[PDB]
RNA sequence: CAGAUACUGACACAGUCCCUUU
RNA sequence: GUGUAGUAUCUG
């Protein structure tokens, strides 16, 4: 079987998914990619007059339950 | 159900392949009850035949996985013919065992096992009470090892019999023996449980657990010192007291725990043990004599251990007690004896130990001499010649030609420590080829047919050396005579002296051959008829050599027979033959010209075999690279419009194949094959669909990087209808095709056509789709964030990464 | 119904937010020069002859092997994070020819059949006539 | 058409920022890393200005940077988490003007994924071991080791995985000569995913997980985890084994505390606010960056607020338990992102968003006239910003 | 071994001990099977690495004498970064001629 | 459910037995 | 020449 590498790697779905976990999953991989590049998020705290710990700090906390609750 | 077993049982190997399907799939359907009732008692009649056990224990293999709770009532009928298969002396048959009782260990509950199986350990007969351990091992394998620990804590306790203490102890040593280093994450947890067996009033337990001590101190070589701490002295303050076959196991677990010790525990307590360890050096039995050897090997590999004093203590007695003629009558003690001599030279010296028995190769024996010769060819292999010396060399030369001038029977020893010796040596040895040559030359002449390819083996190896020796017309004068003796009927000798005049034509240049190539060629031609392997397989090796560089002294019209010979070799069976007959195609037509070959090759595809068409295929892409690309590719594409099909078929193969060899070079010739791959998409055969899926993904893999996606981006239009299908094979190229064209034209694209249909509101769609999505979300997975569409919000929720919409 | 093709892709790796086509050095050309958010002004330059790019492309693919990143990353991955590079080749990576052992230096020299100093005179006046 | 991209002006964006002795002599340099290009630089100790020697470029983000020395040693290693997908060890060579590559371990795919370690890098103050963990159940240990070619090894890496865990800061306790030690934040959200009415969102608590490795049975497994009050964003590492208190400085909003395995109690002492802000009085109070001037003599701590304030943190006990802490304002620069406390009395700046400074020291801040907090006083502090009058600015960059 | 879909791979972790090949397959991918461009190094895991299977071949198991190595388009694709390719499993087209020429 | 005829996977060919111990 | 998986078509 070739299921065997997509089954250990999180966030794969199947033919049972339903559309909450995977715009959860999609928010969640944007929130983690914000703070890898650098001037993605400088961008960020030029936008809004901010520092960079505390835009990283709100990136943390929203990490917990986005995209509302479930159904 | 009974018709399907009796076909099983007794039938050809097609219709018993293709009645195995019903019965896999259909266990639950008929019940634990009826089929298993009607398997064992076929498997518990006496004297059944080893081809019938094989296949009575796959249909295992298949229907486990089926009756997961259903398992339960007769574990104990089930496994009493299962116990027994698993100890036999055939590797395969254990595995057999051990690869189901673990399946079923994972398809059932300890809760089960344990109460039906309790009551075996107060069994009378050795055979049970050797198996249990194994039994116990196999499960413990799986289930996890801590779940155990437990249950073991109070096995080897019970006040009522030994029995149980020994039970346990061997199935912790066998535990250890099969997990490997997986104990060592709880080595502690399990040191203390049979740490209490060592000081126990039977000389029947302490042997069981020093033995178990060792498994663990073994499967945990470089670490683990800190569980060992409270054992030190039980095992310490024993051997004194002790004697007989129990001091034998204390031995051995005290063997392993020298290694672990630091650079100051081990140094010290290799001194007070080294006392019994040379008295022990004679005793009438020999399984003991021989863990005597390896606790000296174990104790010399180590880093506390210095030069001097060990050469001071232990080589007196050493080398005189155990250099006799009585050790090679057993097999253990030899291989023990030459795997143990080996760490001496490693660390105190190699000359020290070298000259030491030098002196020895002059015997009568030939049994010593064997035994001698490998430990002498492994000392100078491993470290080298550079501490010998004038005097040591002389000697050490003169025993090997003696030793190599006296044979009686076939050992294939000498030749490699002549070789690995003569290699050492190096350029050290040049007063020293004529008489070698002189001895191979007399011993090649006028023999029984078994020492003339020993020569031909040992010039094969030694003709490197005479290289840097400055003796090539030594080396001319036997290749002039290896010539006439191509003419043995005996296959082995003809591939020997075959093999020898390819290592002379090799390490010797081309142009000063003393026999010429124009007067070797004509009669190594009929030499590629034989049905032999041997003869084969080393002929297409020499006759590519002498066409690599040697094909300016050959005229363009005897290398047609040559080609039409190859066609023959592509019906051979080793890959080796056919991985070079392919090859010595391109070879030849670099010099000829890739249009007389390549037309041969065309004709080739009507042999109405697989394995002949694929070789061809090979055939045709390797002379298309090596030449040139489009001097060719015409030819390939009008060979595609006749109505037969597996010549269709060769042309698509071969464009793979090509396509992978050029690489970076198929950006020019991307445009002619298109309109191939255009109506090879069509609505064909599965085969052709099949194989330009692959030639689409060696296409794309290959221009990867060069902005070629403008036709890429054409070519997926056609691959994406081709996805929705049943067999395994498309389906396998069809996505190898799609991911190889994911990472040259990029996940956006891709993305697109994903989307579209992902939440069908079917189910076979879906499962497709979500296959496909799994697969692009696996790569470059940071690279789809700015790929995501846009989805607006729902009732409650919030489904808009407003971040992304800040303007500056 | 009437889409655009698109003829170059690139990926500088940091946020640019300014882009101008204006001569910089009295008797120069016409340049692309580009600000980013960090500090850093680039320009993208085009090549004028033809026996001059088959060159720079060769100097540049043999210095992927010859010459890997000091964290180890493939170029071509790297430049092609998002989109596969089209029609651009890395200057930054050229420029570091000049810093390498010289047994190095010749090796990369010898394959094209020139000296190192002919190698940088190049890369230096072709920097030093666009800026 | 095809392009030539060329170069003008260099990124001159600082990120990360470490010190030490990367030379072999006794002068500390700087190795200052831009976005994506390693940079070094030292000061002058007699006149002050800053020179450059070397602007190598990596080719791809950096999301960690690290220094470590061996035991016994005088050399200073560098560490460097990126991208890549792989842990990359660097050496300063002073003869050749460049760095050395000298190990490279692959651990994973390429790119700023969930689950890949790069991240949060940390290194054991001993020298002994180096920890790369993910944003998510990917946990990674190595364990570093010298032989008798007195060259650096890697051993094989431990896995450290724990299903449905976020990580906030991973840190490096120091113990003196024992089995090293890691800190980090977890919060596990799987009850957060499975109930509809969201109650579970909140009411959430993050814990402070210490990680054991065992060194003689090599394996990593988790020991003490305990919930928190209230979130913190970043950790202080205290100087510990023989010379001070092993613990953590766990900097909440509006709080500090101090927590220690074992049995120890806790000390929670409010953050100083600005007289008279003018600000809502709404927002929290939170810190950014902080220092270390770990000294035989005596030590202290630095950090920096959302308006730029430099404090002083001093940790007051007896033989093994913390009393109380004394914070006292030091001074006020603009916000930085990383500071690193040279010797000879120099302080180097390094702000977020315009220029950077170099400040030296002139006294220590001893038998001042403002007074200094603690967390024995009952009960919204106060205090008065004024200029420097401690330091003085002898360079920008 | 991509021929047979019955055999299973390890994929543990990667480590310091590079896999080895045999004589019957010297220049082969791990995976695809292939002939050409070998680019990068094996990497085993420890499990896969101890006492009786040390220095083994890895797509069959016998005796080891060259460095393994992975094709181009391995590297190309990142099938590299998955952990160790060591096959864990006996395979029923090398485990049953056994049997059937035994007789 | 079976028979027959075609086809695919550079599938492999005395493969050899390397803690089974007294 | 044999064995090890998989697939297509007509008839019963
Ligand atoms: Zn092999
Ligand atoms: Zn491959
Ligand atoms: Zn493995």
């Amino acid at each position: 079987q070739l299921e065997h590498l997509q089954s250990k790697y999180i966030g794969t779905g199947h033919a049972d998914t339903t559309k909450w976990e995977w715009l959860v999953n999609q928010h969640r991989d944007s929130y983690c990619s914000y703070m890898g590049h650098f001037d993605l998020l400088n961008y960020f705290a030029i936008a809004e007059n901010e520092s960079k710990a505390r835009v990283r700090f709100n990136l943390m906390e929203k990490m917990l339950q986005p995209c509302g609750p479930p159904a | 159900i009974m018709k399907l077993l009796l076909k099983i049982k007794n039938g050809t190997p097609p219709m018993r392949k293709a009645a195995l399907r019903q019965i896999t799939d259909k266990a639950r359907e008929f019940g634990a009850g009826p089929l298993f009732n009607q398997i064992l008692p076929l498997l518990m009649s006496p004297t059944l035949e080893d081809q019938e056990r094989h296949l009575l224990v796959k249909v295992i293999d298949r229907i486990l996985y089926k009756l997961d709770d259903l398992v339960r009532p007769y574990v104990h009928k089930i496994l009493v013919v299962i116990e027994p298969l698993l100890i036999d002396e055939d590797y395969y048959a254990r595995v057999e065992g051990r690869e189901i009782i673990s399946n079923l260990a994972k398809a059932a509950g300890l809760a089960t096992m344990i109460s039906t199986m309790r009551p075996d350990i107060d069994n009378m007969d050795e055979y049970v009470r050797n198996t249990t351990a194994r039994a116990f091992a196999v499960v413990a394998s799986a289930l996890g090892i801590p779940s155990l620990l437990p249950f073991l804590k109070a096995v080897c306790k019970s006040k009522k019999s030994w029995q149980a203490r020994h039970t346990g102890i061997k199935i912790v040593q066998q535990i250890a023996i099969l997990m490997g280093c997986a104990i060592l994450p709880h080595l502690r947890s399990l040191v203390e449980i049979i740490e209490h067996g060592l000081v126990d009033e039977q000389q029947e337990v302490r042997t069981i657990s020093a033995l178990a001590i060792a498994a663990l101190a073994e499967a945990a070589t470089p670490y683990g010192i800190e569980s060992f701490d409270s054992v030190l002295k039980p095992l310490w303050k024993g051997i004194r007291q002790h004697r007989g076959k129990g001091l034998a196991a204390f031995l051995k677990a005290i063997g392993y725990l020298i290694p672990l010790m630091d650079a100051e525990y081990a140094n010290y307590y290799t001194r007070e043990v080294m006392l019994i360890l040379i008295r022990e050096f004679q005793s009438p039995d020999e399984e003991m004599k021989k863990i005597v050897l390896k606790v000296v090997k174990q104790c010399c590999g180590t880093d506390g251990v210095e030069a001097n004093y060990i050469k001071t203590e232990i080589l007196p007695p050493f080398f005189k007690h155990f250099w006799q003629h009585r050790m090679a009558l057993d097999r253990r003690n030899y291989r023990q004896l030459v795997d143990t001599t080996v760490e001496l030279a490693n660390k105190v010296g190699a000359a020290e130990i070298i000259s030491r028995i030098v002196d020895d190769l002059k015997d009568e024996a030939e049994q010593y001499r064997k035994m001698v010769m490998e430990t002498i060819e492994k000392i100078m292999g491993n470290l080298g010649a550079a501490d010998i010396d004038h005097k040591l060399e002389e000697q050490l030369i003169d025993g090997i030609l003696y030793a190599f001038q006296e044979q009686t029977t076939e050992d294939s020893v000498m030749l490699n420590g002549f070789g690995t010796v003569v290699n050492a040596l190096g350029k050290r040895v040049k007063p020293y080829l004529p008489q070698i040559c002189g001895t191979v030359l007399w011993r090649l002449n006028n023999k029984s047919a078994k020492v003339r390819q020993q020569a031909a083996d040992l010039i094969s190896r030694t003709a490197v050396v005479m290289k840097t020796c400055q003796e090539e017309k030594l080396m001319g004068h036997l290749g002039v005579v290896l010539y006439e003796y191509l003419g043995e009927e005996y296959p082995e000798v003809l591939g020997s002296i075959l093999g020898a005049l390819k290592a002379i034509v090799n390490v010797i240049g081309m142009h000063k051959m003393t026999p010429p190539i124009k007067d070797l060629l004509p009669r190594l031609t009929p030499i590629l008829k034989n049905r032999h392997e041997k003869v084969q397989e080393n002929c297409i090796d020499l006759v590519g050599r002498i066409a690599d560089r040697g094909a300016e002294y050959v005229s363009a019209r005897e290398w047609m027979r040559i080609c039409f010979e190859l066609l023959e070799l592509l019906k051979a069976h080793k890959k080796a033959i056919r991985r070079a007959t392919v090859n010595t195609f391109g070879y030849i037509a670099k010099a000829i010209g890739p249009h007389d070959v390549l037309a041969t090759l065309l004709n080739n595809l009507k042999v109405q075999e697989r394995q002949n068409r694929v070789c061809t295929t090979v055939a045709i892409a390797i002379v298309a690279e090596t030449c040139s690309p489009f001097t060719v590719l015409p030819a390939l594409m009008n060979e595609y419009r006749v109505p037969e099909l597996n010549v269709q078929n060769g042309v698509l193969k071969s464009l793979s194949f090509l396509f992978e060899y050029i690489g970076e070079m198929g950006k020019d010739y991307i445009y002619a094959v298109t309109p191939l791959l255009e109506d090879a998409l069509m609505d064909r055969d599965l085969v052709h669909r099949q194989t330009a899926s692959a030639v689409v993904q060696h296409m794309s893999l290959g221009v990867y990087g060069f902005g070629c996606e403008d036709s890429l981006n054409h070519l997926l239009n056609y691959v994406w209808p081709n996805v929705f299908e049943t067999s395994p094979h498309v389906i396998q190229a069809v996505m190898g095709a799609l991911e190889g064209l994911r990472v040259a034209i990029g996940p956006c694209r891709m993305l697109q056509y994903c989307l579209q249909g992902l939440f069908h509101p079917a189910r076979k769609v879906r499962d497709v789709y979500w296959k496909i999505y799994n697969s692009i979300y696996i790569g470059s997975q940071d690279a789809l964030i700015a790929h995501y569409p846009r989805i607006y919000n729902d009732d409650k929720n919030t489904y808009i990464r407003y971040e992304l919409d800040y303007i500056l | 119904s009437q889409k655009a093709e698109v003829i170059m892709n690139y990926h500088v790796g940091e946020t640019v937010l300014s882009l101008q086509k204006t001569t910089l050095i009295p008797g120069g050309s016409e340049s692309l020069v580009y600000t980013t958010l960090s500090g850093g002004i680039g320009i993208l330059v085009p090549f004028t002859s033809h026996e001059d790019h088959d060159f720079f492309q060769h100097v540049e693919m043999h210095l992927r092997s010859e010459h890997p990143p000091l964290c180890g990353r493939d170029h071509l991955s790297f430049r092609s994070y998002y989109f596969p590079v089209k029609n651009v080749i890395d200057g930054d990576l050229c420029e570091q020819f000049n810093s390498m052992e010289p047994n190095k230096q010749k090796n990369v020299s010898e394959e094209l059949d020139r000296t190192p100093p002919e190698v940088s005179k190049k890369l230096e006046d072709i920097r030093t006539r666009y800026a | 058409m095809f392009l030539y991209n060329l170069t003008l002006q260099r990124a001159t964006g600082i990120s990360f920022a470490i010190h030490g002795n990367f030379s072999g002599t006794k002068q500390q340099e700087i190795v200052v890393s831009r976005g994506k290009i390693l940079e070094l630089l030292r000061p002058d100790p007699n006149t002050g200005k800053v020179h450059t020697l070397l602007t190598v470029e990596v080719f791809g983000v950096i999301r960690s940077l690290m220094a470590f020395r061996l035991t016994g040693g005088t050399k200073d290693y560098i560490v460097v988490g990126s991208d890549s997908g792989r842990i990359v060890i660097l050496e300063y060579q002073p003869s050749k003007n460049m760095f050395e590559k000298i190990h490279q371990e692959t651990f994973g795919k390429s790119g700023c994924r969930r689950i890949v370690p790069g991240q949060f890098l940390a290194v054991d103050p001993k020298g002994r071991a180096v920890m790369i963990s993910a944003i998510e159940k990917q946990k990674l240990v190595y364990i570093l080791n010298r032989d008798a070619a007195a060259r650096l090894t890697i051993s094989s890496p431990l896995e450290a995985h724990k299903a449905n865990t976020l990580v906030y800061h991973v840190v490096g306790v120091d113990v003196g000569f024992e089995n090293p030690m890691f800190a980090c934040l977890e919060m596990d959200y799987e009850e957060a995913d499975n109930d509809p009415t969201g109650e579970a969102a909140a009411n959430t608590q993050q814990t402070l997980t210490f990680y054991e490795l065992d060194l003689g049975l090599n394996h990593v497994v988790r020991k003490y985890s305990e919930p928190l009050e209230e979130h913190g964003n970043f950790l202080i590492t205290v100087p510990g084994g023989s010379d001070g208190p092993s613990g953590v400085l766990i900097c909440s909003e509006n709080y500090i505390t101090y927590k220690n395995f074992g049995d120890q109690p806790d000390i929670r002492c409010p953050i100083p606010r600005r007289r008279n802000d003018l600000d809502d009085p709404e927002r929290g109070m939170i810190f950014v960056c902080s220092a270390t001037h770990k000294t035989k003599s005596m030590f202290f701590f630095l950090a920096q607020t959302e308006q730029g304030d430099i404090f002083k943190i001093t940790l007051e006990t007896d033989e093994d338990m913390v009393t109380e802490i004394r914070l006292k304002y030091f001074d006020t620069v603009p916000v930085a992102a990383a500071m690193c406390v040279l010797k000879t009395g120099f302080l180097f700046v390094a702000s977020e968003f315009g220029n950077h400074y170099l400040y030296q020291i002139a006294h220590l801040g001893d038998d001042d006239e403002e007074p200094e907090f603690s967390s024995a006083m009952p009960l919204t502090f106060f205090f008065q910003p004024r200029p420097l009058k401690n330091l003085v600015l002898v360079d920008e960059l | 071994a991509k021929h047979h879909p019955d055999l299973i791979f390890c994929r543990k972790q990667a480590g310091v001990a590079i896999g080895r090949l045999c004589e019957k397959c010297d220049g082969k991918c791990v995976i695809c099977d292939s002939y050409v461009r070998p680019c990068t190094l094996v990497r085993i895991c420890d499990e896969c690495n101890y006492g009786s299977y040390q220095g083994r071949c890895v797509i069959c198991g016998g005796p080891g004498v060259s460095d393994a190595y992975y094709c181009k388009e391995c590297t190309i694709q990142e099938k590299d970064r998955d952990g160790c390719p060591k096959i864990v499993n006996l395979g029923s087209s090398k485990t049953d001629l056994f049997y059937e020429r035994k007789k």
